[PDB]
């Protein structure tokens, strides 16, 4: 058993982290007070769920998590929330004034004053690990803390834990819920300084989650709570293999081995199905083929894009519920004939499948209905580069006029880092087009 | 009130569509780089499909099908016909073609060339590329390959149907519109682009009687416009000719095969380019070019993704584009034949 | 606990500032004696941004009242909510400023500024997380204009890393006290260009037109003008006084609204403006909110372009329909929004409506058309300065004509800067 | 289709399906950049204070 440490940075990362750890407890049967009746080994053990939870002598299961925000209002709610008993004060780190949606403020000005405290609190949890795999870092692209302080943390983590893996759960900016005009700036700045330090990143475009909520959940004006509950489901599907018995993606190293043959191209596309509104009593339970077919519908992807006009480098299928291998292969055969699935020549055309019999857990009272079976597809397709193009275009529009640049220069950041980060994104877009186009 | 942008100033078809939309008093043209548009008349090269369908509160529609180049390229079309089971290597309405680079099919093209050599059958082939006006019509393979040094070589229809009087060649251009729902609409009005020079099967060096191109006929042919205005014979005249000359109609002898070929091609790539469940919608106007042999058999030559219309038909066709392709998505305040499938 | 320190200087500054505290005090349930008597916890969740909590559960406004004459400030202390202000925070002289920027900035004001800074320092020292300052004042007089800008300069020197926000009333010959107002306004505008992060340009010309044309007030008084400013100030600060995600503090507001450091002068708008029990639909709020007749700057937005826009809807309404109508305005008139700043229109919603309205909308626009306001002042300034008319009032206080020439050039530069981004 | 590496346990199973065969900066350097940025801030502030002193 090797432990994993979760790091939640900024408002988005903290609230999403709060939703995931709530879901984890419901899945592992951990009550809000940290008690786990089904756990018979009191005060310790090396079970699969111990990769995310430690055990006190009193039998409390404490998440191996750290929450960091440059302002206290968001982490304060975790201090007084339903699962307040899970965490101890050392796990929650807050400042006074946030980064004001300014990457330079979170990275240079304010981040420099708290980076050593966070690293010290992370060293605490690391000292309790017999074999640390690495870290899972949650944060947004657009926020000043999520973008600015995260890249400084990823830089240092590579210094202190050079041999450890690091995976991201990143929130792509969407105007329908964004709060700052400069979020394209922060997105490209943080992607530039974090690229070398991240082994695998799962981008979640708020636009996609927003529309899925309106379309499939009948939420007219979805909220962060609606978005985060749906996101935590996706995250749970991706981390389930690290928390349950199994043979697929059993450690963080396997994520990079199965999904990232090209290091820079480490942004797998996530697709989830089914998303059913709990506000309807009866809904025809979808089959293995139907939900598998849905994994190739853009309407269900975490980032709107067209995988047909790209090439695949790897594809995993994570099933939860009543699913046997026979039905998966039968569904793949049908889909393979109808769908346009093109792998790169230097990669085998195949699917790594993982099945966990315990069906998905839904937060009691939430919007997602219980289902007999669900699937999350992790496919590394060049089509995800469409998101980089959109971001890079808006960046070019504002930076041509130097709009808002003075806010970053005023925090000590040099104007040259803007074009440096943009050229890096320009190279990234070039890599994708080389792999997935002719 | 709808909005649209124009990103192809050299589009004669959509320059008229733009004029029609404005004349409706219900469409407003924006700057070419303004993202808050309902309709984009996009450019031909590197149209940014990745930036479409991300404007909250805007139903966005574009006048091109992403991935339709597989059908509108010489080498792409050949590769798509040989490697697609729906069309198959046994495709009976597409001339035997091969792709040759200056993968490659040099050894395959010569294999069938030697088989026809011994067979003493017509061994005249034509080599062309997607960067032409330049083509070479030769009956010796050695001259074709030396000329290319991407290109594609296919069998040259040695026995084409010849109009009379004139003993001349021609080709049939069909305009086909595909809307966001993937309805296939074949414009009722076609055009025959005829060669005003008598077809001479002895010498292929003089390409005035072999190439029916409107530009090549107006520059290298002395009888341009002698038989019909602008070397363009519309369906009404062509139909009457087939009745007087061959005792048949244009619908029975030719138009059935054309409608069949149009369905097969567009139905084949439908899974790859359909925008049914996509965050933006697409439609596109296509230009199919057919050859009719002496036995009243129709052959597909190529499909143009950015075609221009005939002068007399610009008005009717462009108005039809607005009706079924644009107004069907953005309603305001038939000249097509629906090829069902 | 992001505290804001409020400052009101001069006649106009204190009369408008007094109404502001009267309006927001009612919105937060605070009574003239500082006691809370509300029915919603949303009233107190951010009450500390503008109020200090005193002994006995009393809320004291974090406001400093400044003037060189005691007249107007005696009226405030005797007004409705006059007892609610901290007596130590009344800082005033006796000589006045005679509508003279020089007196407020160099002579009479210099003698009193240190006293004001001592009160500001006392207020800031007890702030858990000081956001910055907001100053109410006019630019046409002497105290608010001349001393107000002197205060801003000294506050920035002592608090360089804090946001400086002002509500600035621009003079207009339609509502004019003296002929030297263009002089005082031109000198102050340069101070604002350098030393503020956000300035809401409130034009007395617009306020009068609205009172006369829209509200149907034949003989508008300053009180009528201050009703508009009072309701506008409450609208523009909604996101600061109630829980929210967008533009919730002064710096995040500045980052969203100011793409270039010197172009931080905003046009505020308010809707509805009724002359009154009819219900206003969300589509109606949006159209009026963007209508020039509801703008407080007297600048035609269709003469320029929007760099950024901050919208605030108050009341119980369809947030879905709010998103729809907002997206409709941008998509219907996308030519008036600069295309090189994507998604420059941010919208917030607050459940608590203003007093007497089921729902309202406050508009905050950074438009290049604001140059019309500065051109207007610049023309009036030059009309007198080319003949050195009335300058002796200023040279008698130590000023030199060079300082006027420089202020003139600084103004025309600002006009040119707006013009370059409108093309 | 070829099914390989079938692993089974009480809580599930995994496998692979093949449809077709194929055809860092040191802490010192980081400290320099962080302090270099703080220096440009101090310089910009000193200039502002010099401006206000004039
Ligand atoms: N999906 C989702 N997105 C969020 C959530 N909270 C914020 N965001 C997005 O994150 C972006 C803003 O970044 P924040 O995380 O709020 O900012 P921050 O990390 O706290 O950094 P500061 O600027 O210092 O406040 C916006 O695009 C929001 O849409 C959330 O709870 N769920
Ligand atoms: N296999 C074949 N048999 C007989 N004639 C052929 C032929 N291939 C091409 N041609 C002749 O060549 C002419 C033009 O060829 P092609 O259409 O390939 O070039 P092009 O793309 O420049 C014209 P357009 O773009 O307007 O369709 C046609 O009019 C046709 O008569
Ligand atoms: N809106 C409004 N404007 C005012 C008021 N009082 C004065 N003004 C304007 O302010 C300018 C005079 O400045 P004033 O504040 O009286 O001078 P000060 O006391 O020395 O700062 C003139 O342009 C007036 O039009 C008021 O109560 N409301
Ligand atoms: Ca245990
Ligand atoms: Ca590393
Ligand atoms: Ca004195
Ligand atoms: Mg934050
Ligand atoms: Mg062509
Ligand atoms: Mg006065």
């Amino acid at each position: 058993m090797r432990e994993c440490i979760s790091i939640h940075v900024g408002q988005a990362g903290v609230q999403i982290g709060n939703a995931c750890w709530e879901l984890y407890c419901l899945e592992h049967g951990i009550q809000p007070d940290g008690q786990m009746p089904s756990d018979k080994t009191i005060g310790g053990g090396d079970d699969s769920f111990n990769t995310f939870f430690s055990e006190t002598g009193a039998g409390k299961h404490v998440p191996r998590a750290v929450f960091v925000d440059l302002e206290p209002t968001v982490i304060d709610e975790v201090r007084t929330g339903t699962y307040r008993q899970l965490f101890h004060p050392e796990q929650l780190i807050t400042g006074k004034e946030d980064a004001a949606n300014n990457y330079a403020r979170g990275h240079y000005t304010i981040g420099k004053e708290i980076i050593d405290l966070v690293l010290d609190r992370i060293r605490k949890l690391a000292d309790q690990c017999t074999g640390l795999q690495g870290f899972l870092v949650f944060h947004s692209f657009g926020g000043g803390t999520g973008s600015g302080f995260t890249s400084l943390l990823m830089e240092r983590l590579s210094v202190d834990y050079g041999k450890k893996s690091k995976l991201e759960f990143s929130i792509y900016p969407a105007p329908q819920v964004s709060t700052a005009v400069v979020e394209p700036y922060n997105s490209i700045l943080t992607t530039h300084t974090t690229l070398e330090h991240s082994d695998c990143a799962f981008m979640v475009d708020n636009e996609a989650i927003y529309d899925i909520c309106r379309r499939n959940l009948d939420i007219e004006r979805p909220t962060y709570t609606n978005l985060n509950r749906l996101i935590s489901q996706i995250v749970s599907s991706i981390t389930a293999s690290l928390r349950f018995d199994g043979a697929l993606n059993v450690d963080l190293t396997e994520f990079q081995t199965n999904l990232v043959p090209y290091p820079r191209i480490h942004f797998p596309l996530a697709t989830y199905a089914p998303v059913i509104s709990a506000e309807k009593a009866y809904h025809e339970q979808l089959s293995v083929a139907e939900i598998t077919n849905a994994c190739f519908e853009p309407a269900n992807q975490m980032v709107k894009c067209d995988p047909r006009h790209g090439k695949y480098m790897a594809c995993c299928l994570l099933y939860r519920g009543d699913v046997v291998p026979k039905d998966v292969n039968a569904a793949i055969a049908t889909i393979k004939t109808k769908r346009s699935i093109q792998f790169v020549d230097w990669c085998p055309t195949g699917f790594k499948v993982g099945i966990n019999y315990q069906p998905p857990t839904v937060v009691p009272g939430g919007d997602l209905a219980k289902v007999q079976r669900a699937v999350c597809m992790l496919s590394n397709t060049t089509a995800i580069a469409e998101a980089w193009a959109r971001l890079d275009h808006k960046f070019d529009l504002m930076y041509a006029k130097r709009a808002f640049v003075h806010w970053y220069v005023g925090e000590g950041m040099e104007e040259g880092e803007f074009s440096e980060a943009r050229e890096d994104m320009a190279a990234l877009e070039k890599d994708y087009e080389e792999v997935g186009v002719d | 009130m709808y909005t649209f942008v124009v990103r192809d100033e050299n589009s004669s078809v959509y320059a008229e569509v733009s004029r029609l939309l404005l004349a409706t008093g219900q469409w407003k043209r924006l700057r070419k780089d303004n993202p808050r548009f309902n309709l984009m008349l996009g450019e031909r090269n590197r149209l940014p499909f990745g930036r479409l369908g991300h404007e909250p509160g805007l139903v966005q529609l574009v006048n091109y099908y992403r991935g339709a180049d597989k059908l509108c390229r010489k080498a792409s079309l050949v590769k798509l016909i040989k490697t697609s089971p729906e069309l198959s290597e046994s495709c009976t309405w597409f001339p035997e073609s091969y792709v040759i680079y200056p993968t490659d099919e040099r050894e395959v093209f010569l294999a069938a060339y030697n088989r026809r050599r011994e067979g003493r059958e017509g061994n005249v082939w034509i080599a062309k590329s997607s960067a032409g006006a330049g083509i070479l019509i030769s009956s010796e393979a050695s001259e074709l390959l030396d000329f290319i040094d991407v290109h594609v070589i296919q069998k040259y229809l040695e026995k084409p149907l010849l109009l009379e009087p004139g003993h001349r060649k021609f080709d049939i251009r069909s305009w086909v519109l595909v809307d966001h729902l993937y309805n296939i609409y074949l414009y009722r009005e076609g055009v025959l682009r005829t060669s005003s020079e008598p077809y001479n099967s002895a010498n292929f060096q003089d390409k005035t009687c072999h190439l029916t191109n409107h530009c090549i006929q107006k520059e290298y042919s002395k009888n341009y416009g002698r038989y019909e205005e602008g070397n363009e014979m519309f369906f009404e005249e062509f139909n009457q000719y087939l009745m007087d000359a061959l005792n048949t109609t244009l619908e029975n002898s030719i138009l059935l095969q054309i409608k069949h070929i149009i369905r097969s091609c567009l139905m084949c790539i439908e899974p790859a380019i359909s925008t049914k469940h996509l965050h933006y919608q697409s439609f596109q106007l296509f230009g199919f070019d057919f050859m009719v042999d002496e036995e009243l058999k129709v052959w597909l030559i190529e499909v143009n993704g950015a075609p221009a219309c005939a002068q007399k038909l610009y008005a009717e066709l462009c108005q039809g584009i607005v009706d079924v392709a644009i107004s069907s998505v953005f309603p305001l305040a038939s000249i097509f034949i629906k090829l069902h499938h | 606990m992001r505290e804001i320190v409020h400052i009101q200087a001069g006649q106009c500054g204190n009369q408008i500032g007094a109404k502001f505290w009267e309006v927001i005090s009612d919105e937060h349930g605070i009574d003239p004696t500082g006691s809370y008597h509300g029915d919603s916890d949303l009233q107190l969740e951010r009450i500390n941004v503008y109020y200090n909590e005193a002994t006995g559960n009393k809320y004291v406004p974090r406001a400093i009242l400044v003037d060189l004459e005691p007249g107007t400030m005696d009226s405030v202390r005797s007004g409705p909510f006059g007892q609610i202000f901290r007596p130590d925070n009344f800082v005033f002289g006796q000589s006045g400023a005679g509508n003279n920027w020089a007196k407020g900035h160099y002579t009479e004001g210099a003698e009193l500024v240190d006293s004001v800074l001592d009160v500001v320092r006392k207020e800031s020292e007890s702030c858990d997380c000081l956001q910055g300052f907001q100053l109410t004042h006019s630019l046409g007089g002497g105290t608010g204009s001349g001393m107000g800008t002197l205060l801003i300069s000294k506050i920035r020197e002592e608090y360089p890393d804090r946001i400086m926000n002002t509500f600035s009333v621009m003079p207009s010959p339609k509502v004019s006290d003296t002929v030297v107002e263009p002089y005082n306004a031109t000198l102050s505008v340069h101070q604002l260009v350098e030393n503020t992060d956000e300035t809401y340009c409130i034009d007395n010309e617009a306020l009068y037109d609205i009172c006369f044309r829209t509200l149907k007030l034949t003989t508008p008084t300053y009180g009528d003008l201050n009703h508009l400013v009072s309701a506008t100030m409450s609208g523009v600060t909604t996101c600061l006084r109630f829980p929210g995600q967008l533009n919730a503090d002064l710096r995040k507001l500045a980052v969203n609204m100011v793409p270039f450091p010197r172009l931080h002068f905003f046009m505020p708008g308010f809707a509805p403006l009724t002359s009154q029990y009819r219900a206003l639909t969300v589509p109606e709020l949006t159209q009026q909110m963007f209508d020039s007749k509801n703008m407080m700057a007297a600048c035609d937005p269709r003469h320029g372009r929007y760099l950024t826009v901050a919208a605030i809807f108050r009341g119980r309404m369809s947030m879905k329909e709010v998103d729809e109508q907002m997206l409709n305005v941008q998509n219907k008139n996308s030519s008036y929004f600069v295309e090189w700043i994507p998604n420059n229109v941010k919208t917030a919603v607050c459940d608590i409506p203003p007093r007497g309205l089921k729902m309202s909308a406050t508009f905050i626009g950074n438009s290049t058309a604001i140059q019309e306001l500065f051109k207007r002042i610049s023309e009036q300034f030059t009309a007198m300065f080319r003949r050195k008319a009335f300058l002796h009032w200023y040279t008698g206080e130590g000023m030199d004509e060079m300082e006027f020439t420089e202020a003139e050039s600084n103004m025309n530069d600002l006009v040119s800067e707006y013009q370059q981004y409108q093309d | 289709m070829e099914v390989i590496e079938l692993n089974k346990c009480t809580s599930g199973q995994s496998f692979e399906v093949i449809l077709k065969p194929p055809s860092d900066p040191s802490l010192e350097e980081i400290q320099k950049k962080l302090e270099a940025a703080e220096e440009r801030r101090k310089y910009q502030e000193a200039e502002l204070l010099k401006h206000l002193a004039e």
